RNA sequence: CGGAGAGGUA
């Protein structure tokens, strides 16, 4: 990341635009709830205002 | 830079920049402009050099700053004058008077008689004016038929 | 150039003899070229004077 | 040691030299710059890697965020390049880059995380180039050519004495970065020295001294020595300097330790020198009138009032020098001058510098580059910063900096990009030193000073140019808000690169239509060297030396192949075996020469590096242990031929073609030809037409198949195997067992592109040339391009030509053709032209394509369909309507008047939104069904291919013939056999066979949408119809045809059969062309051609003779072996014993018409071979037979030769040339005829034709011609009447171009009026 | 004049007059509202320099421009150069009853004819054809003597043979270096496509016949036929002008 | 020489059709010029008859009836 | 336009014989000038010189 | 119709 090198965690967003979260920030993540784990949809990252 | 000043004090002002790599050549000309013009009664020599440079937009129209293809004035007082005759002597309404009294159907899906359809604009707006004011399915009809035929 | 191209054309140029020979032979059309945009403004030239 | 598709036709290859290295692919320049443009770069110093890895990573100016880079891909193209083509979209691949935005958080420490988000985001859409060099750009065929232009680096260079008028050479330096501002250092013809910046005004050099913080005294110690004084108590000691004398006009006493060395008014002898030097001269006491005009070093002040006495850079006098002693100046040090070897150039420069200070320098350079805008500190010092030494706006690349590290005679190629300050003062002194004597000037016409820069380089600089405008766009969006929900793809534009790569492609001065009327005209386009576009030199402005061929040019760029006219020398071509440097310059290869062995390991050899050695001939004799027989072998060691000592030579040339171009080394007997008489072979070479039937060349020179298999117009086999199917228009090959791959095994199908229109309207269709069911191997041509024959380049026919004059019908250069020339259709050429018909949208509404048309009858319709479109197959005329389009109040489109041809092909576009016509619908349904049929006809040829690679791999372990058909051919999976890798595989290729089904589906259904949509049109543009024509254009008087040695010339009559010399045996000479062309521009090479082919046809006669009465292979191999011996130790070889006997009937079936020779360009056949040849045939061996005259049937006296010549038909018709006009349009602005042939035009009477009928009394014929035939309107109605009225006469009035003069003029504020 | 796509064309006259006028327009409205000087000052400083590139535009260091960063065209750049009126419309001109074609030898010619084909020699003499057919009656009017000589049926060719008879057209090669170089010469009608030219005259043409062109033109009136027949035909330019020697040399 | 010689004549058309057409215009209509189309190549531009050779009759009567 | 660069009144009718609006649209009123927008109708040629 | 640019024939 410019100078560090860090572990971080995968998130696959819509369109497979990924997301990394360092792992000092995990708490950030949480499980599922809507008892979808099968079913869960999955949005996409910044929005679609553009 | 000209909500400093207003009184006897002098008043500085600082356009401050990023550094020269990363500013267009247009943005250079325009701060060295306002740079240049550091006096009194510069506004208007900046106006109308804005003017001149972006042109007036369309005359008869949105888009105030544009080239743009505007109608003429030396056509637009001969259709102002065009439509000053017949209004008076017609003695309808304005087009506003017929959104006045309108019952709204806004549903927002484009109604209008386009350009190049009746590029007359005068005449499109006759034709504005006797179909808002039909009031009844007759006239309505009789409007379809010679704007069909015209 | 000292050493003359000893081959005529009968017999044939070797390599480099022929690369000689079009040192001599693209300045003669590089001339003629130039020399043809040059005459005719000079003859231009003496027909508005007389 | 032969293929099995080579021994159908063996050129018998004359030619005594062995190659020692093939001639390589000959589009490598091409291909490989644009490779190096796209690909994957681990290393990453290439192409896009280069580029991106330059720019990213894009850090904000908040710094709390930044866009780094991954990695970048290529997509698949949306169309082919056929349908790129055809429906006018150029040929592109969707870049797709994987951005990585980081985002940093606030209240943390200096660099962390907050998240990362990466996006396959899209940017520009970068043109591919296609698989032989040409791009498809806008559906036009487009090749951008190599650029030769000054390589950036430093040169010495000076008028010889140009200016000034006293035989004073100015030396002057350039500091010619890649990209940034120039430098240029001059010399005033006072012997000063002044900078300039970007050709500005001219400034002392010493301001820019100055710029870079250095003062006057650090100025002095870099371009001066010191000279020391100590004063003392005996009159001014000086320690001296014994080689600081050497040549120099005494002027007092030398003398030391009591001894008298040298007396005054002496030059210092060398012997003198060393009388110093054995006695150890020191110290010396010198008079005071040698400092008076002496110049002191730096600053000596008065140490108690702190006042200055003397300053740096002025001359001591004796007030001076008294002031000094009485300061207590013990020491004083002066300047080193001379007059031959050291000038004080520098101080001079200072005297006239009217700067004494850095600030003020700064301030009058940024007076210099911009006037107006009086400087601040600030502005003038980041000007001058950014001007040289940023990496933003400057920017020698590694080429750059290479020269310049070389020029300096430094040691380091790599360093930093931008300049710095001991570079530019290593500039400087290096110029002091050419200016002294020391050293030596550069010429900048050296291969070893100019550098190419292919489509890779420009491409490359065009994206990178792009890129800056992208990461400026990313820098405000970042440093503006919200960036915690951001994403690249939205951050990103990808309108400034495809806008940058477009403008390079589409519109720019490199990248050029294609030549296209041949296979060498594509593939010697491809390989131009332009000296000219963008950072090159200008047409009309070159001078002599830029245009001349210089004596580095040998190897790397052919001295004879340049245009002729306004641009010649500056549209080089490259040589055979040139290629391109790591830096960009030319390099040929060369046989090292090791102690006494010219061995087979070849090096690359630059121009820079080719001066220091000793390079042996192509053409000196060696023999079977690499050492030449000859002790004065001919070299060249420094631009300079001459004889050197056999002992002594470290290279020799690889092959005697190197020299020469591609498309002159096609030209036979080449080394017989004049240079300009060869220049002009090529240059008609490169433009014959193709004509109807191929016909192979009986005389070439062995590169003939390089040309035929390297431009891809040939079909040629990629995997080997065995022909399964042959078509006109398809082939289908089954790959060998041991070519196949394990997973999609498969075979190959080659379509063949029938009649399409290349860009010079002529017609490139493919024959198949491989029968069914025949064995071809890797590499080998399954189908003919357009004037190729068997793989072989054959632009034109070869013919029995008579050198004779014929009652004068062949006068200067012209040829008699006789009648068997035009009754065989040998010269009858189709030509394909595509006529446009457009539907706008204008005023009164749109115009629709019916057949309605009036004023008409049913004839005019008859040709159309009910939807107003031509038929296909209609043989239309000129004057006809093709597509009957209505102006709504007759806008049909109709042949252009003169021209027939059958409609060949109707093209039907429209516009999304507006409902398609009958005849649309039409095409796009049999568009459909084509397009189904031939994905069908794939799927199903693949089906047999999989299904047969099934059937026999089951020859052991599971084989039951019948249980194969027991249940069909489907269901091949499900029965008896061992689940082993049998199975394995057979489950592999069913997978296989479903994945190919999907595919087919995909396909198919994708093709239907990219058929049925509407395509993007012009704004404006309702629906175009294309129609094609083609037009058997046949051969007449006029047509101008040629040969390959420069012997052009018209056809001037259509001779019969009866009336041509005919010999003793009856046949008639094809063509009679003259022998007093010859003698003049001396091409013998054309004469010997024609008794080399006159032998080759003797051959083929003997073999079809023996092959009509039938006779025994045995015979036929005897013959045949004899002929292909022969050579004087020649390096063919070839062995018809080791022949199956029945390809034997199939050589000698195809030398029936002629046995083809090979005769490598500067390594031919000589005469005696030739003799010999004749000799073997029963041709008499002088080459000359007698000939009977057509007509009165008695013997020419003084036999004539006859022989068989190569003639081609160049692309000037007589058709396209012929015009006429009696009354036609007229121009709008002046009323004068309009210009042209597709306009109805009138020829210009210009000026000089004007003032030929001045020169004549003929003043009438001149009134008329400019006033009633071309410009006074009411004098030419009134002369058009008078003519139809039988009445010759005009009355002239005044010409209307004279009254806009005079409106013109009198519109400015001057009246200019008539009088009286 | 229109581009074809609903828009017109630029015509930098037009132009830079609109300038001028809106320039000229906005400085009497701004000097009918009396404006402080500071601002008419800089309107008259736009004005001039507005007249100023209308007339010669260049003339000062700096020119304006509109596409393609090159500078507009004045009225001054209409009257210059190669390419002005006096260069390029009024000293030579583009002219009508031409045509131009490649030449061939045809050794059969005496020295006072040429060949020409027949299409050319059809195209070009259209006038003089629709006068013949109309006293013969053939078709009593233009129109229908245009549908006639269109479709070319066989007593057009008669015409022609007759209205070539004593009538000479200058032939003319492109480089007219002398005035040799135009001559006038008497048809002889072709069945081909190729003028072809007597092979005397080549050398005071100098054409060789290796792909060079040639044009032709038609004298109309009576005294240009006879300028052509007495001046310029070929019988007459034996000597050269350049000194007496025979320029009719068998070459 | 031959390009200040003809430049510097009498007739100011024979020297605005040669070169510098600027330059000889205006000091052709300060000085308030007369070209009396004397000349072969003014009577070009103002497309009458030559005064050489067929031309020259006519203009001889011309000139002699004024 | 009515007095525009291109003008009807100033320089002259657009087509041969016609006034601006139509009034007088044959050769039989040459000469006249119309009174709702004031052509001169005539030639259109003199468009080339006025 | 103009502008920019490329190439070719003599
Ligand atoms: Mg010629
Ligand atoms: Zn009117």
């Amino acid at each position: 990341a410019g100078g560090i090198t860090g572990e971080y965690l995968m998130l696959t967003y819509a369109n497979d635009a990924k997301l990394y979260v360092p792992v000092s920030s995990l708490h950030l993540i949480s499980r599922y709830a809507g008892g979808a784990e099968e079913n869960a949809p999955l949005h996409k990252l910044g929005g679609d205002a553009w | 830079r000209g909500r400093v000043g207003r009184s006897h004090h002098q008043a500085y002002a600082w356009l401050l920049t990023p550094h020269p790599k990363a500013m267009t050549t247009d943005a250079q000309k325009r701060l060295e402009a306002i740079a240049s013009l550091e006096d009194l009664g510069a506004g208007f020599a900046l106006a109308t050099h804005d003017l001149e440079i972006r042109g007036a937009g369309e005359l008869l129209g949105e888009e105030q700053s544009g080239s743009m293809e505007t109608i003429g004035f030396s056509l637009y007082m001969e259709l102002l004058e065009n439509a000053v005759d017949a209004l008076k002597a017609g003695r309808e309404p304005s087009l506003e008077d017929l959104t006045s009294q309108q019952t709204e159907v806004e549903l927002r899906m484009p109604s209008l008689l386009p350009d190049d359809f009746i590029p007359d604009v005068n005449t499109r707006l006759s034709f504005y004016k006797r179909i808002a004011s039909a009031k009844t399915e007759n006239e309505l009809e009789e409007i379809k038929v010679e704007l069909i035929d015209r | 150039i000292e050493t003359p191209i000893t081959a005529n054309f009968r017999e044939g140029l070797n390599v480099l003899q022929y690369f000689i020979s079009t040192h001599g032979a693209r300045k003669g059309l590089a001339d003629t070229a130039l020399k043809t945009a040059n005459s005719g403004y000079l003859t231009r030239r003496l027909v508005d004077v007389a | 040691v032969y293929s099995y598709t080579e021994k159908k036709r063996i050129r018998k290859d004359f030619g005594k030299r062995p190659q020692v290295l093939d001639v390589p692919y000959l589009l490598s320049i091409q291909l490989d710059s644009f490779q190096k443009f796209i690909e994957q770069d681990p290393e990453g110093q290439y192409g896009l890697e280069a580029a991106f890895r330059s720019v990213f990573p894009i850090q904000s100016y908040s710094g709390n965020s930044e866009l780094q880079y991954v990695s970048y891909r290529l997509g698949e193209p949306v169309f082919d390049v056929q349908e790129c083509q055809i429906r006018g979209v150029t040929y592109s691949a969707p870049l797709r880059v994987k951005l990585r935005l980081v985002i940093y958080e606030r209240e943390a420490p200096e660099g962390t995380v907050k998240d990362i988000k990466e996006q396959e985001v899209y940017m520009g859409e970068i043109p591919l180039m296609t698989d032989n060099g040409t791009f498809v750009i806008n559906g036009t065929e487009r090749v951008i050519v190599s650029q030769l232009h000054r390589s950036p680096g430093v040169f010495f260079d000076s008028d010889k004495g140009k200016t000034h008028s006293s035989g004073k050479v100015l030396y002057n330096a350039r500091i010619i970065p890649y990209r940034g501002s120039w430098l240029d250092f001059e010399f005033d013809p006072k012997d000063n020295l002044f900078v300039r910046i970007d050709r500005r005004r001219k400034l002392p050099a010493t301001i820019i001294l100055r710029a870079l913080n250095y003062t006057t005294e650090q100025i002095l110690d870099l371009f001066f020595e010191k000279v020391i004084f100590e004063i003392r108590d005996n009159k001014l000691q000086m320690e001296l300097v014994p080689e600081r004398l050497r040549g120099e006009t005494a002027s007092f006493d030398i003398e030391a330790n009591g001894k008298v060395y040298v007396e005054k008014g002496r030059r210092i002898t060398a012997r003198h020198i060393r009388q110093l030097e054995k006695d150890d001269v020191k110290l010396i006491e010198v008079p005071v009138e040698y400092i008076a005009g002496k110049v002191v070093a730096k600053d000596y002040i008065d140490e108690s009032t702190g006042e200055l006495i003397c300053a740096a850079n002025m001359e001591l006098s004796l007030d001076l020098l008294a002031k000094l002693s009485q300061s207590g100046h013990k020491r004083i040090e002066t300047l080193f001058t001379n007059d031959l070897d050291h000038g004080p150039y520098i101080s001079e420069t200072l005297r006239v510098d009217p700067t004494n200070d850095r600030l003020s320098a700064l301030v009058e350079i940024y007076r210099m580059m911009r006037p107006g805008e009086p400087p601040t500190r600030e502005a003038a010092e980041s000007l001058f910063e950014n001007l040289f030494f940023s990496e933003d706006r400057y920017d020698l690349s590694a080429v750059g900096r290479m020269k310049f590290n070389r020029s300096l005679l430094r040691e380091e190629i790599e360093g930093s990009g931008i300049l710095s300050k001991d570079d530019i003062i290593d500039v400087m002194k290096k110029l002091i030193d050419i200016r002294n004597g020391k050293g030596e000037v550069d010429d900048i016409d050296h291969l070893g000073n100019r550098r190419i820069r292919s489509v890779g380089e420009m491409a490359e600089n065009q994206f990178r140019v792009g890129l800056v405008r992208v990461e400026r766009a990313v820098k405000e969006r970042l440093s503006l808000g919200d960036l915690d929900t951001l994403m690249p793809q939205d951050m990103i534009n990808a309108k400034p690169i495809s806008a940058a790569v477009k403008e390079f492609f589409g519109s720019s001065q490199l990248s050029q239509f294609m030549d296209q009327n041949n296979p060498l005209s594509e593939i010697t386009h491809k390989r131009r060297i332009s000296a000219l576009g963008p950072g090159g030199l200008t047409r009309e402005r070159a001078g002599f030396e830029v245009r001349d061929v210089h004596p580095t040019h040998y190897g790397r760029v052919c001295p004879i192949e340049t245009p002729e006219g306004p641009n010649i020398g500056l549209i080089n071509s490259l040589s055979v075996y040139a290629q391109t440097n790591e830096y960009g310059f030319l390099e040929t290869p060369y046989r090292k020469v090791t102690d006494g062995v010219v061995t087979d390991e070849i090096h690359y050899l630059s121009a820079i590096e080719e001066g220091n050695y000793v390079i042996a001939q192509a053409n000196s004799n060696l023999d079977e242990e690499g050492h030449f027989v000859e002790d004065l072998v001919t070299c060249r060691s420094k631009g300079e031929s001459s004889l050197f000592s056999r002992d002594q030579v470290d290279y020799m040339d690889v092959s005697t073609q190197q020299v020469v171009s591609v498309g002159a080394s096609l030209i036979p007997f080449l080394e017989h030809d004049d240079a300009n008489r060869a220049l002009m072979g090529a240059n008609m070479q490169r433009q014959a037409v193709p004509t109807l039937r191929a016909d192979k060349p009986l005389v070439g020179t062995g590169m003939e198949r390089a040309v035929a298999v390297d431009s891809g117009v040939t079909a040629v086999a990629k995997r080997g195997g065995v022909v399964q199917y042959v078509d006109a228009s398809r082939i289908v090959i089954k790959v060998n067992e041991d070519e196949m791959y394990p997973g999609e095994a498969g075979i190959d199908i080659y379509n063949l592109t029938k009649y399409t229109r290349s860009n010079q309207n002529t017609c490139i269709n493919q024959m198949p040339c491989v029968s069914l069911g025949e064995p071809v191997e890797r590499g080998d041509v399954l189908a003919d391009g357009p004037s190729t024959d068997l793989g072989e380049l054959a632009l034109g026919q070869n013919m029995r030509v008579a050198f004779m004059p014929w009652n004068g019908y062949n006068f200067e250069d012209s040829i008699l053709v006789s009648e068997r020339v035009v009754q065989e259709d040998r010269f009858t050429t189709i030509h394909i032209q595509e006529l446009a018909c457009v539907s706008r949208d204008t005023k009164l509404g749109p115009e629709e394509i019916t057949a309605d048309i009036p004023n008409v009858g049913e004839a005019a319709l008859s040709k159309l369909d009910e939807s107003g479109i031509v038929y296909i197959g209609a043989e239309v005329t000129g004057g006809d309507i093709l597509v009957g389009k209505v102006t709504p109040k007759d806008s049909s489109l109709r042949v252009p008047n003169g021209v027939s041809g059958t409609v060949i092909d109707v093209q039907v576009f429209t516009r999304d939104g507006v409902e398609k016509d009958k005849r649309a619908l039409e095409i796009e349904e049999m568009q459909l069904k084509q397009a189904k049929k031939d994905l069908s006809e794939e799927l199903q040829i693949l089906e047999a291919g999989l299904f047969s690679r099934i059937r026999a791999v089951l020859v052991a372990g599971g084989v039951e013939a019948e249980k194969l058909d027991k249940l069909p051919r489907d269901r091949w999976l499900e029965l008896g056999l061992t689940d082993e890798e049998k199975q394995n595989q057979l489950e592999q290729l069913a997978e296989q066979y479903d994945e190919l089904k999907h595919e087919f589906e995909k396909k198919l259904e994708a093709k239907r949408r990219k058929i049925t949509q509407g395509d993007d049109l012009a704004p404006g543009v309702l629906k175009i119809v294309k129609v094609y024509l083609a037009v058997k254009r046949r051969i007449q008087p006029g047509d101008k045809m040629a040969g390959r040695h420069g012997n052009k010339g018209v056809i001037s009559k259509i001779n019969p059969i009866e009336d041509m010399p005919y010999d003793e045996n009856g046949t008639p000479v094809d063509i009679v062309l003259n022998p007093l062309g010859v003698p003049s521009r001396m091409n013998i090479g054309q004469i010997l051609e024609t008794h080399l082919g006159m032998a080759a046809k003797g051959i083929g006669d003997k073999i079809n003779a023996m092959l009509k009465q039938q006779q025994e292979v045995a015979k036929l191999r005897e013959f045949i072996q004899r002929a292909y011996d022969l050579g004087a130790d020649v390096r063919q070889k070839v062995d018809l014993s080791t022949f199956s006997d029945e390809e034997v009937m199939r050589l000698a079936e195809n030398l029936r018409k002629g046995m083809p020779i090979a005769t490598p360009v500067f390594d031919g056949a000589k005469e005696a071979e030739i003799k010999e040849l004749l000799k073997l045939g029963d041709l008499p061996t002088s080459g000359q037979i007698r000939l009977y005259d057509g007509r009165t049937g008695e013997q020419f006296e003084r036999p004539v030769t006859v022989g068989y010549m190569y003639m081609l038909k160049l692309n000037h018709l007589v058709d396209d040339k012929m015009h006429a006009r009696s009354t036609g349009s007229y121009s709008l602005v002046t009323q004068q005829p309009l210009g042209g042939k597709a306009q109805f035009g009138g020829q210009r009477f210009g000026e000089m034709e004007v003032w030929a009928l001045e020169a004549y009394g003929a003043a009438y014929t001149l009134q008329e011609m400019l006033t009633v035939k071309s410009d006074d309107v009411n004098g030419r109605t009134k002369m058009y009447k008078n003519i139809v009225d039988g009445n010759h006469q005009m009355e002239p009035g005044m010409p209307e171009s004279f009254n806009v003069l005079l409106k013109e003029i009198r519109s400015l504020g001057i009246n200019i009026e008539l009088e009286d | 004049v229109p581009l074809d796509g609903g828009r017109f064309a630029t015509s930098d006259l037009n132009d830079l007059y609109r300038r001028v006028i809106n320039r000229n327009n906005r400085l009497k409205r701004l000097l009918d509202l009396a404006a402080p000087d500071i601002i008419v000052r800089n309107e008259k400083r736009m004005l001039q320099e507005a007249v100023d590139a209308l007339l010669d535009n260049g003339r000062r260091g700096r020119a304006i421009t509109g596409s393609n960063k090159r500078p507009l065209k004045s009225l001054a750049d209409m009257i210059k150069g190669k390419q002005g009126r006096f260069r390029q419309n009024l000293l030579g001109k583009r002219v009508d009853y031409s045509g131009r074609s490649v030449i061939t030898v045809g050794p059969y010619l005496r020295l006072h004819q040429c060949g020409l084909p027949k299409k050319m020699a059809l195209e070009l003499f259209k006038p003089f054809i629709y006068g013949k057919l109309e006293l013969r009656g053939l078709a009593t009017t233009i129109k229908a003597a245009k549908k006639m000589v269109e479709r070319e049926e066989a007593v057009v060719w008669d015409i022609l043979d007759e209205v070539i008879r004593e009538h000479p057209v200058l032939l003319n090669r492109a480089p007219t270096l002398h005035r040799l170089g135009i001559q006038a010469f008497e048809p002889v009608l072709i069945e081909g496509k190729a003028i072809q030219l007597h092979p005397l005259v080549c050398a005071a043409y100098n054409a060789d016949f290796d792909g060079d062109q040639m044009a032709v033109h038609v004298p109309l009136t009576l005294e240009a036929q006879l300028e052509a027949r007495a001046l310029m035909m070929s019988t007459n330019n034996i000597l050269s002008p350049a000194n007496g020697e025979p320029i009719i040399v068998p070459s | 020489g031959i390009t200040k010689a003809s430049l510097a004549t009498e007739s100011f058309i024979s020297a605005a059709s040669f070169q510098e057409t600027t330059r000889v215009l205006t000091e052709a209509a300060v000085a308030g010029k007369r070209d009396e189309l004397r000349g072969l190549k003014e009577n070009v531009i103002v497309g009458r008859l030559i005064p050489a050779g067929t031309g020259y009759a006519y203009h001889q009567d011309r000139m002699r009836r004024r | 336009e009515r007095d525009g660069l291109f003008c009807a009144r100033i320089f002259g009718p657009v087509k041969d014989y016609e006034c601006l609006c139509g009034k007088y649209k044959r050769l039989k009123h040459r000469g006249v000038i119309c009174e709702k927008c004031g052509v001169e109708v005539t030639q259109t040629k003199v468009r080339r010189e006025r």
